[PDB]
RNA sequence: CGCCCGUCGCUACUACCGAUUGGAUGGUUUAGUGAGGCCCUCGGAUCGGCCCCGCCGGGGUCGGCCCACGGCCCUGGCGGAGCGCUGAGAAGACGGUCGAACUUGACUAUCUAGAGGAAGUAAAAGUCGUAACAA
RNA sequence: UGGCUUGUGGCGGCCAAGCGUUCAUAGCGACGUCGCUUUUUGAUCCUUCG
RNA sequence: GCGGAUUUAGCUCAGUUGGGAGAGCGCCGGUCUCCAAAACCGGAGGUCCUGUGUUCGAUCCACAGAAUUCGCACCA
RNA sequence: ACAUCCAAGGAAGGCAGCAGGCGCGCAAAUUACCCACUCCCGACCCGG
RNA sequence: CUGUGGUAAUUCUAGAG
RNA sequence: CUGCUCAGUACGAGAGGAA
RNA sequence: UUUUUUUUUUUUUUUUUUUUUUUUUUUU
């Protein structure tokens, strides 16, 4: 009864082993991504860049590359819907957001951990489908 | 007291803003310890004739190159009205400027230099006292004084016979242009010593019609359409500490009040006014001929332009997916077909459309259709043609709101035609 | 006719190494300098009261028919007006502790530029050899 | 060092087929030919090792 | 607002001094195959971004538009 | 250390108090009405 | 607190009762 | 050599820009 | 008392892209 600090002192220290307790020990989150742990950030089109697919699905994936706004970085992202090439213009004020939780992209998607959604402060469904904008 | 917009105008260097800026000095509305220190800023500067025009004249550009570059507007009251009174540039370059003038005006000052060379160049060809009188005329101006102005130069010196001369040649062709030129005043001046600007000149002895003030008093108040509904083109829009953004323009049509909410066309974007303000004198309530800053809550300045037009939501300013209209061919080096792609300077904007067809030829002075889709049209034609903005622009049919549904074509840096909309095709 | 390994050639992305004694940032600071208030040795623009003398006005007593007059006590006005003594009292000023801020460097914490060097990862297949799985 | 000569170097020149959109010379000039030059370099052995 | 660049084939770029364009992918097509890869044929494909001026003639120049970019100005 | 207007001489300021502008970003309002309530502050009222 | 004052300007402030 | 007036002038369709 | 047993590799590196298809009671 009287060794409590031991066991105590053990069990925070073992627990530095889970990576994800470890993800929010270390100021890694804030640092790891052009967000800043952010789940939004507006960002500008700077290309237009059409990908391959990875393994054996085959298809041309859309893909464009972000300016964003405070960081100033470069981006990896991925366009959504169908013919959203039609309605994507270089330089269109974009909002872009993660896919299931922060880490890899959806499988057959390469090296992208980000998704596009707005266009000019305009969601995608609204332009997608002919009743709501054009 | 009523109120009244005069637009000054003329070409490059003929005295515009000396005479404005003058007017206003003598006038007693511009301290005299700054008409000291600009005079002392402009010698500084190798421009000392430039004192006058230096009230008007403020940007960087403006004051090195000595030109006037885009609008000033300046309050001044005579002992009948208030006007607003808004300083044009003559250069080529910025006649687009001229054009956004022109449509806010309900009475303009034509300043035209005697001086030897100076005249003959203004109304040359390619001249702009030439080519502002007709851009006047398009865009619904029917007020007009001329103040044939530097009669003090040397090269001039107060002479009748060279002013008789500037007033016949003036009077041949604005009578051409449609003017009533028997009703307009010629008045001798010289926007620099002063002369006729407000009080008689003995130097000029032998001329017995208005000073220029009198000529302002004679003028007579336009219409005011408040039953129509609310349209203000933008002028321009800044950014206000304090305010937020506030679009600037002319009431065309209808009335503007605090509280107001409204929307701004093409875009499509509404915002509410927070506050409304004409020359520094907040309002609560702004009517047709009202010159405006208008602060808009909810609206962000990269969302609003000139040539954005303002009305009340329930009905909203016209946009035109097409629009028709009747033309008359001023000027062109060839022919204009089918695709022909001018810029349309309408009320505020100016935007490239494109012509799809052109409906039928008419003869010029009777209106009769000539000829059912002409091959083409030439200088000296007259039309009836359908036009397709290059981008979204708001137009209204003349019959309807005439302000915002006269306009000229211009290609090349020249005006090439003019017109007025028939009919619109909403977007 | 199964799996399977590594170097070598493209293309991309991370991280490691790095000539510049490298650049940028923010915290604690050594030293040299020091505004400014404040305590404190002074100073002393200035102001008033009593000191002495002379002159008149007024109240109360004494020596005079007086009246002026003289003495005491209390005020008013003028000269030696400040000439003798006292009190509070602005500028300034001795020497201080407090201590901004300047400079000169330190030092952490936090990113970062770069010819090149060196891995990897996307990795499907081009090119070399058979390592591992059945002694 | 100096020196003859000037191939080599440098510079002008007659002629004008060409450039120069029309045209040769405004501004330039193939080829071909006449030369001026002695801060390059070259060949020569004349002056200087007493 | 002003001023510069850039716009040429499906893609990415070269040309040009007004007589009118040229290459690398593409890729696409066919044969073989479940479909590609390889192999073997076959493909030619452009209002030279647009209008106007000049000109006998404008891809090219001039002057004007658009779109993208990059400087600069303005500052209710 | 910011930074506002300079009659060229000077004078100011601390909205991390309501409103309101900008900025910043993924991320939070309006230049309103009032002492009636709850209290509090000044002196024997009833001000603020 | 009366009145009398100066300055581009600031919570400037004299002298007199 | 530079400045002030010469002068934003003449000449220019402008860009510009003198003596 | 009853058993070995020699032989030994003389010669076998590699094989382009892509591969594929699945779901249930109740009796008439
Ligand atoms: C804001 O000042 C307007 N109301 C007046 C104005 C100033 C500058 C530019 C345009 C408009």
């Amino acid at each position: 009864l009287r060794t409590a600090r031991k066991l105590r002192s053990h069990r925070r220290d073992q627990k530095w082993h889970d990576k994800q307790y470890k993800k929010a020990h270390l100021g890694t989150a804030l640092k790891a991504n052009p967000f800043g742990g952010a789940s939004h950030a507006k960002g500008i089109v700077l290309e237009k860049v059409g990908v391959e697919a990875k393994q054996p699905n085959s298809a041309i994936r859309k893909c464009v590359r972000v300016q964003l706004i405070k960081n100033g970085k470069k981006i990896t992202a991925f366009v959504p819907n169908d013919g959203c090439l039609n309605f994507i213009e270089e330089n269109d004020e974009v909002l872009v957001a993660g896919f299931g939780r922060k880490g890899h992209a959806v499988g057959d998607i390469p090296g992208v951990r980000f998704k596009v959604v707005k266009v000019a402060n305009v969601s995608l469904l609204a332009l997608y489908k002919g009743k709501k904008e054009r | 007291k009523p109120h009244m917009n005069l637009v000054v105008i003329g070409h490059v260097d003929h005295g515009k803003s000396t005479l404005v800026g003058h007017l206003l000095y003598r006038l007693g509305y511009i301290e005299e310890k700054k008409l000291k220190e600009l005079e002392e800023q402009a010698k500084s500067r190798g421009k000392e004739s430039f004192k006058f025009a230096w009230i008007l004249d403020k940007m960087k550009e403006e004051r090195e190159r000595g030109i006037t570059i885009d609008l000033t507007f300046m309050k001044f009251e005579t002992k009948k009205y208030v006007f607003t009174i808004i300083d044009a540039p003559g250069h080529r370059d910025f006649v687009k400027n001229m054009i956004t003038g022109a449509s806010q005006a309900d009475a303009a000052i034509l300043v035209v230099s005697a001086r030897k060379g100076e005249f003959e160049a203004g109304m040359s060809t390619e001249g702009q006292t030439r080519e502002h009188l007709l851009l006047a005329r398009t865009m619904g101006i029917e007020q007009i004084i001329v103040a044939v102005n530097k009669m003090d130069a040397p090269d001039v010196n107060y002479d009748q016979k060279r002013y008789e001369f500037v007033v016949s040649v003036l009077k041949k062709f604005m009578k051409g242009l449609g003017y009533q030129v028997d009703k307009i005043p010629f008045i001798p001046v010289s926007a620099w010593k002063g002369d006729n600007l407000i009080e008689r000149s003995p130097n000029m002895p032998w001329y017995n019609g208005p000073t220029l003030v009198e000529a302002l008093d004679q003028l007579q108040p336009p219409a005011k359409p408040v039953d129509k509904p609310l349209r203000i083109p933008v002028q321009n829009v800044y950014s206000i500490p304090g305010a937020g953004t506030v679009p600037v323009g002319r009431v065309e049509t209808g009335v503007l009040r605090v509280g107001d909410k409204v929307v701004f066309m093409p875009p499509g974007v509404v915002g509410e006014v927070r506050s409304i303000e004409m020359h520094y004198q907040q309002l609560q309530q702004a009517e047709p001929g009202d010159n405006i800053g208008f602060a808009v809550r909810g609206v962000s300045k990269s969302d609003i332009k000139r040539g954005d037009v303002a009305g009340h939501l329930d009905k909203p300013p016209t946009v035109a997916e097409e629009f028709e209209a009747r033309i008359f061919v001023i000027w062109h080096p060839s022919a204009i077909t089918v695709g022909y792609t001018p810029v349309i300077h309408v009320h505020t904007a100016s935007v490239s459309s494109r012509i799809i067809e052109i409906k039928a030829k008419l003869d010029p002075k009777t209106g009769q259709v000539v000829e059912q889709n002409p091959q083409f049209l030439k200088a000296g034609d007259a039309a009836i043609v359908r036009f397709k903005p290059v981008k979204p622009l708001v137009v209204e049919k003349f019959s309807e709101i005439p302000q915002l549904g006269r306009f000229a074509m211009r290609d090349m840096n020249r005006t090439v035609g003019i017109g007025i909309v028939t009919d619109v095709k909403p977007a």
